[PDB]
């Protein structure tokens, strides 16, 4: 019920100043734009 | 003897213990409609695509040609389906090549059937809008979300605090009200039928 | 918390249902977000004659 | 008053009945104006008052029809505005167009009200 | 001869130019009754 | 008729969000809480009213 609040997303963390965290972020980037992540959101998500 | 007429029950004008159950079973039927009108009160008082997995959108030869639906080049959008998709790209040489407000207009007249674009830029000339014009099944279709960035130097000095305080507006709910302040709209079987039931009824 | 894990115990990386926010970001580097979402209300539906 | 009964029902649903009605009569008649006029009576909102007893048989079943039909055009029938802006918030004056016009006394305190209120 | 059946309209089993307005008075007289129920809606809910 | 008219009738479930009235006023009646030392409980610290 209600409407969403504080929408700010999820996060794969790293310590402060690490050498991951560009490559990481990228992947991710590259992950969402392949469309990786939406079939994984109807595997393991949706479809229930 | 029995049981025609009684099986007739509620119809046009059409004794011993037969009359009784009769009798009942006739007041149970105007019972039951009578209360048809109320449950059909009370019940009574549609998408055409939903994702880019669709066929038409997937096969551009299927029966009818889509008519032309495109996108504004130049972008991510075009990117994206350049990348990912290297059979929409030869079937999109017919976009609307203005910014936005005449692909709006040439939808609205019937020129072409979908628009792809930027899932705020779009979702909001959807709500104000005059009339309707709805997107598909909402943002469910959304493909590759990402968010609107504020773009740096490479490595420049501002990158740690800029996001600091980015992330401070999600907190106080500042975003939020700008966001309801700039982005808010008001958008937010007869013949077939009869057809059927006449149809029924004569079978 | 995990973040305790993270900041200084063992641990290098935390692939974890991890929101995002201003209280977090100050001592941990944060990826680009991998799925949106915000904070909601769940309730008991009232049963249905 | 009544000015609804033409959206949901217009020429379609009276030519679809008449023509069915008309059908019908000839049809049973024929398998047997004069009978077929007081047989198209009775298929007529409600009534107006071997071979034979099937032929009652499918007449009964024909204003099982008529009457799930009346039934149905009853349940279309019932139905039901806008007269109401929001208040000061509402986007229709939250966000200006030529289509919409307001306005307030000039030099008055409305005026001194939308002057301070920067947002 | 006439009229008080007529008169009687809508109700149980009970010149030639009778018969034409009767029916069609019967059928005015069913679909007001059939639009009772809907004004009672309407007002009501 | 009259019967008929007055059986066809009809509900309650949903809140308004974080401001309702039940949730800005607290009471013995309502119980809602979150997960312990999570995000949540990092939002409502922080929105002094
Ligand atoms: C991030 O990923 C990129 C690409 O996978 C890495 O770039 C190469 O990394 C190898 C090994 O570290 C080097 O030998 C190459 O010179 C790099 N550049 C190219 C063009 O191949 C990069 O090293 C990664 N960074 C981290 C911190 O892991
Ligand atoms: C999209 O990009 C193409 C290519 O950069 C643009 O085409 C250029 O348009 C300008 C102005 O009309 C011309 O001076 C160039 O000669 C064109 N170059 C080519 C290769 O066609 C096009 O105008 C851009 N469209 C939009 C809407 O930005
Ligand atoms: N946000 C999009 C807008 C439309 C487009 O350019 O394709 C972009 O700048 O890429």
């Amino acid at each position: 019920t209600g409407e969403l609040f504080f929408r700010s997303g999820f996060g794969i963390g790293m310590r402060k100043d690490s050498p991951w965290k560009q490559n990481v972020s990228l992947s991710i980037l590259k992950s969402h734009e392949n469309g990786f992540m939406e079939d994984l959101d109807k595997t393991w998500v949706r479809y229930q | 003897w029995l049981l025609w007429a009684l099986v007739f029950n509620n119809s046009v004008p059409v004794g011993t213990t037969s009359k009784i159950m009769v009798l009942v079973w006739a007041f149970f039927a105007v019972i039951f409609l009578a209360s048809y009108t109320a449950n059909l009160a009370a019940f009574m008082i549609v998408d055409t695509v939903s994702g880019l997995s669709d066929r038409k959108f997937q096969r551009p030869q299927e029966q009818y040609p889509p008519l032309k639906f495109g996108t504004v080049p130049n972008g991510s959008t075009e990117k994206n389906i350049r990348s990912n998709y290297p059979d929409m790209h030869s079937y999109m040489v017919r976009y609307n090549q203005p910014r936005v407000e005449e692909a709006l207009t040439q939808l609205k007249a019937g020129k072409l059937d979908a628009f792809i674009y930027d899932a705020a830029v779009l979702n909001y000339m959807a709500r104000k809008d005059e009339g309707c014009k709805l997107v598909t099944i909402g943002s469910g279709k959304v493909f590759a979300t990402t968010g609107y960035g504020i773009a740096l130097h490479k490595g420049s000095r501002w990158k740690r605090p800029i996001d600091l305080a980015l992330l401070q507006f999600l907190g106080d709910d500042e975003i939020e009200m700008l966001e309801r302040l700039w982005l808010s709209g008001i958008c937010h079987k007869l013949d077939i039928d009869n057809m059927a039931g006449v149809f029924y009824m004569l079978l | 918390g995990m973040m305790g894990e993270l900041l200084s115990g063992q641990a290098d990386m935390i692939v974890a249902p991890l929101t995002i926010n201003n209280e977090r970001a100050q001592y941990i580097e944060f990826s680009k977000p991998f799925k949106y979402q915000g904070l909601t209300i769940l309730v008991k539906k009232e049963i249905p004659s | 008053t009544l000015d609804s009964f033409m959206q949901p029902f217009q020429s379609t649903l009276w030519l679809l009945v008449g023509l069915s009605v008309h059908v019908v009569a000839v049809m049973l008649y024929l398998l047997d104006l004069s009978s077929a006029m007081w047989f198209s009576w009775g298929v007529l909102l409600n009534s107006g008052i071997s071979a034979r007893i099937l032929g009652m048989v499918w007449a009964g079943f024909a204003m099982i029809i008529v009457a799930s039909y009346t039934a149905n055009l009853a349940a279309f029938l019932v139905l039901d505005p806008e007269e109401r802006i929001t208040g000061i918030n509402d986007p229709r004056l939250r966000n200006p167009s030529d289509k919409f016009i307001y306005a307030t006394v000039k030099q008055s305190s409305v005026d001194i009200y939308f002057r301070r209120q920067v947002e």
